[PDB]
């Protein structure tokens, strides 16, 4: 009876009038609210996902075989059972789930009975008996899983992330306070290029992120690093290109660094370094260094190595004097350096023909030059500046940078 | 009883409130899973498209002379019994009819004696044994039909059909998986502008398109199309402005399509194509070019050269750097880069006016360059893309977009 | 009781709320499905079009001599009685009666005594199995008729027609999609000057039209006409002054219509025209003009040469410009030009500062130029202009027109 005035309750127009789009670009129906799934859901077959929010013990029918283009699940605080033949379909057709467990039983044991898997999204607040879950240890079962994000108290690695060591490409831990231990599953990652080690309360590197061998993007975003110092075997990650270590307290960063020359993208914002190293300077490929909000003094003049950096973010530091080694570098792009403790600006910035953005917001200043009308790529929408200094400006320069 | 309570409980305003509009954009009323019709429907005058699903063994009253400004009946599962002043109203007004039917005869039987009903939806199985178009041979003696939408799983295509093309404009048939013997039938047929063969698993293209001439709109979507080859006879078709050769199993593209330099819309997506021929990009006539879902590594710099382009859709593939020659076209409106490999999007895009929705969310794409704020008419919801994304652009041009998506 | 309780229904109030006005500005009170005639409808009046349809047991008390503006009777399946004396007020005043009947049930029997009526109209079938046009006999009687409308599917042209129409004006004949035979026997018809042959599939113009001197009208809409090849022997006719061969399948306009000086209105409109002859703009006094959802793929020379006329309807055709052709007119007042491929809008037609109507809905404009800024005569609600086609005028020229549409 209460199928029956879900079916009366939420007719299709509803529904297709409750229809929008989620995060990840897909057509989303976000059932929030709700005793079940009504049975006019399945008369969209355009849907390709469905946001169930705080649903319990709701029973799917075979007829989700009409959602054709269904390739994404999101269950939120639901107690979800399904039928075998609908079971099958989900095993044939689905792609990506997003699973939150603020009770355990609103983990669904039925979802790792798939297969085509490629995305998982594991929200939630696991238990500490980690190792005790065979729900988690069925991600074998999935041939094509790529995306593993468990936004939950992960202290021990699972074998299940080892039972999924190749297939896996991006693995995202937001532990939430808890040591990250076990070590020697995320040695077991081979062919694993994404590790998104978000606050895994890791007190220094881990020697597991330090054997993993196919590399391509590791971030220890609030994870309490003390040093990095292992680098000499940073070597053999070659394919590694993005180091996302901000929101940290490093204070140091040795010569150890140049050992990787594929290095692209570097995080160091909002850490405790205090002077910036001239060996950080010594590599060049760096395109992206990123130092927003730290405690760095001064620039060593070994900044005109970093020519291909294409991002020097300085801003909101500690910074008083600026060598003029840093604008012989003309491919910087984006530069940021407001909110520093600068006192003048150099004359000498017509050599960056390529640089679209400048904030100087909140920096004092005595009187803004004209040579900031000899920037080229510089707009003034992307030279956030007070109105104050806006007026302190000559008309030409004023339209150099405003007239498009 | 059960009637007269119907006419009794469904007021006129909780139907004014019931009353949406059409993507036509025609005032429209769904009456799903009533016990008959109510006579407060046929009392309304502004309602144009009343749409009657699952309404078992109801007779239409008079009082649609009340209903002037009805003029699509939609026929779902509805066997419908008629008064003679109704029929005769419906005969004079009606001008679009659908009909969904599960057996053959569910279909009312005075849809013949309608006269100014030029739209035709017949969908749901019209062949059947001694049944097989023999019900529907009173469509002879409908003379301006132009839309016959058929979803009906034809077998072969009716000797009706070949009866009534001389004033056919439009022939919709959907097989959902029944291939049509064609055998040339269609040269009879000679008044069409559109042509849908969608879900028929062709398998080729036939013929009958070839021999005909007034085709401005050509779709085979789904007709598992593996080769295409035949296109370098489609010259001879001098109107055709929109060939919709999407959803099938086509892997390459012959060089002959530069010669079908009428094209306006080519809908390649959802296919097989791992390479675009550089003849392709010959016609200058291109405005909607979408490749989605589809096999291509790379895009071509000749892009530049098809200036009329408005809606580049490649989302979901290989491309992984665009081209600086993309900008060079300037009518980009919707550049659906989405789901991509695109490393990083070029500066060029500020150069770009036209741009009204861009979609960069999915793609490897590790910051949003600034001249992307340069587009006047690119606000919040045509900007789509991740958050972390938009935070990397400036906060004076983030107020800048984010003012966008205000004023 | 009866007539009470709908007195009390009805009150002049709720007639005055259902009053509404017609195509002919007349007042028209629209009463459909009532059990019976109301006498408070009768008291009113003002009223001057009695609208009654569908309406049973009739029966006129001789209060419908209150009514003064009544000229019009709209029964419509209706059974009506009448007393004599409300019947000799019928006739000194009533002079239009429109008829809908189901063959001789709903035919009224008082009207041939009406011999000061002057408009009539007729619907229903009347070629009945032993009854051929034996029905419409009794119209000898009425001498005042000057109007006469026919919308009854005739198989073939009743005599009795061709006897009665000696003192007839209007004719307008409608078969939905019925032969018409009129077999060369309209040369009796002299005193025709509006001819209508609505739907008549003629396929051939009959040789009887080119033998009447009074039609100034002449319309054959939907006739499904391909070769009109009869227009040589129009030829003797001095009289026609619009022709009307729109909504049908003229795939070319021969070359000797350009010698009919007196056309002033072609509509030719959603016809298969492909190139329309310079030399057919010989005749440059075509005040009227309908050719669009047609195939022009240019507006050709000798409209340049046109000078007396009003409008050129240009919809839905392959035209890319307004060419110095149309740019030689100096009188045109609506653009019917929406829907097309047209690629620009000149300068000169910011000179055109009586326009009161363009349509361009979705035509393929660049922007607008800013010679439409030098007519404040145009205004929003004046021009059909897309919304972000109207936006690129300058932000004074925009003030300027919301002002003028406020002004």
């Amino acid at each position: 009876l209460k199928q029956l005035n879900l079916n009366n309750e939420w007719t299709p127009d509803k529904l297709r009038q409750k229809l929008q789009t989620n995060a990840h670009n897909r057509l989303e129906l976000p059932l929030i609210m709700l005793s079940g799934l009504p049975d006019t859901v399945f008369e969209i077959t355009e849907l390709q996902s469905l946001k169930l929010e705080i649903i319990k013990n709701v029973m799917i029918p075979a007829t989700i075989a009409q959602l054709d283009n269904l390739q994404e699940l999101c269950l939120h605080q639901c107690s979800v059972k399904i039928h075998s033949a609908a079971l099958s379909f989900l095993k044939e057709n689905l792609k990506v789930l997003s699973v939150k467990f603020d009770d355990m039983r609103e983990l669904p044991p039925w979802m790792y009975g798939l297969r085509n898997l490629e995305e998982l999204y594991l929200v939630g607040s696991l238990s500490h008996d980690i190792s005790k879950n065979v729900t988690l240890e069925s991600l074998r079962d999935l041939k094509s899983l790529k995306i593993l994000s468990i936004k939950s108290n992960v202290s021990k690695i699972p074998q299940a992330v080892v039972d999924v060591s190749s297939h896996l490409q991006k693995m995202c831990v937001h532990n939430d306070g808890t040591k990250l231990v076990m070590l020697n599953n995320l040695k077991k990652m081979t062919n694993l290029t994404e590790l998104e080690l978000v606050h895994c309360d890791l007190e220094r590197i881990p020697h597991a992120v330090f054997s993993l061998l196919s590399l391509q993007e590791l971030d220890l975003k609030e994870n309490n690093l003390k040093s990095i110092e292992e680098i000499v075997s940073f070597q053999h990650l070659r394919k590694l290109t993005v180091l996302k270590l901000w929101y940290n307290s490093i204070a140091y960063i040795p010569e150890h660094i140049k050992k990787l020359t594929s290095l692209e993208r570097l995080f160091f914002s909002h850490n405790k370094v205090e002077v910036l190293p001239s060996h950080l300077f010594l590599c060049n490929k760096i395109r992206y260094l990123d130092l927003s909000y730290n405690d760095i003094r001064f620039i060593p003049p070994e900044i005109g190595v970093l020519q291909s950096l294409q991002y020097f973010s300085i801003t909101c530091n500690k910074v008083e004097s600026l060598p003029d080694e840093l604008y012989f570098c003309k491919k910087l792009k984006t530069l940021k350096i407001g909110k520093n403790s600068l006192s003048v600006l150099s004359p000498k910035i017509g050599n960056l023909l390529f640089l679209s953005y400048l904030d100087i917001k909140g920096n004092h200043f005595e009187v803004l030059p004209p040579e900031l009308g000899d920037c080229r790529a510089l707009k003034r929408a992307g030279l956030v500046v007070e109105d104050a200094l806006f007026e302190t400006l000559p008309s030409d320069v004023r339209e150099q940078m405003k007239a498009d | 009883l059960r009637q007269l309570n119907l006419n009794n409980e469904w007021t006129l305003d909780k139907l004014r409130q019931r009353l949406t509009k059409n993507a036509q954009d025609k005032l429209e009323l769904h009456l799903f899973m009533l016990s008959g019709i109510p006579d407060t429907v046929f009392d309304l005058v502004e309602l144009e498209v009343l749409k009657l699903e699952l309404i078992p063994d109801v007779t239409i009253p008079p009082s649609i002379a009340q209903l002037t400004g009805l003029k699509e009946l939609w026929l779902y599962h509805t066997a419908a019994k008629i008064e003679a002043p109704a029929l005769a109203f419906l005969r004079e007004n009606l001008r679009a009819l659908h009909i969904k039917f599960t057996d053959i005869k569910e279909i009312p039987l005075w849809i013949y004696s309608l006269k100014t009903l030029e739209e035709l939806h017949l969908t749901g199985n019209l062949s059947a044994e001694n049944n097989r178009y023999i019900v529907i041979d009173g469509l002879r003696e409908l003379k301006r039909l132009k839309v016959l939408r058929l979803k009906s799983n034809l077998s072969k295509l009716p000797q009706v059909v070949t009866d009534v093309g001389v004033h056919l404009q439009k022939l919709s048939i959907n097989n959902e998986g029944t291939k049509l013997i064609v055998l040339n039938s269609l040269k009879k047929m000679v008044n069409l502008t559109e042509l849908e063969l969608i879900r028929c698993d062709l398998e080729r293209i036939p013929h009958s398109i070839f021999s005909l001439h007034n085709l401005q709109e050509i779709d085979l979507k789904d007709n598992n199309l593996k080769t295409i080859e035949e296109i370098i006879s489609f010259q001879h078709l001098h109107r055709l402005t929109c060939l919709k050769l999407w959803y099938n199993h086509i892997a390459y593209i012959p060089i002959q399509i530069g010669n079908l330099t009428n094209l306006e819309r080519l809908y390649l997506n959802r296919n097989k194509i791992e390479k675009i021929p550089t003849q392709l990009f010959y016609c200058r006539k291109l405005r909607y070019l979408d490749l989605s879902h589809n096999n291509l590594t790379f895009l071509p710099a000749d892009i530049g050269l098809l200036q009329n382009l408005q809606n580049l859709a490649v989302t979901a593939n290989r491309i992984e750097a665009l081209p600086p020659e993309l900008f060079q076209c300037r009518k980009l409106r919707a550049l659906h880069l989405g789901n991509n490999v695109l490393q990083s999007l070029p500066s060029r895009v500020g150069e770009l006016t036209n741009l009204t929705q861009i979609e960069l969310r999915g793609n490897r794409l590790e910051c949003l360059p600034v001249e992307l704020g340069e587009c006047p008419l690119l606000k919040r919801s045509g900007l789509v893309v991740e958050e972390d994304l938009f935070s990397t652009l400036p906060p004076e041009v983030k107020e800048r977009l984010w003012r966008a998506d205000k004023e």
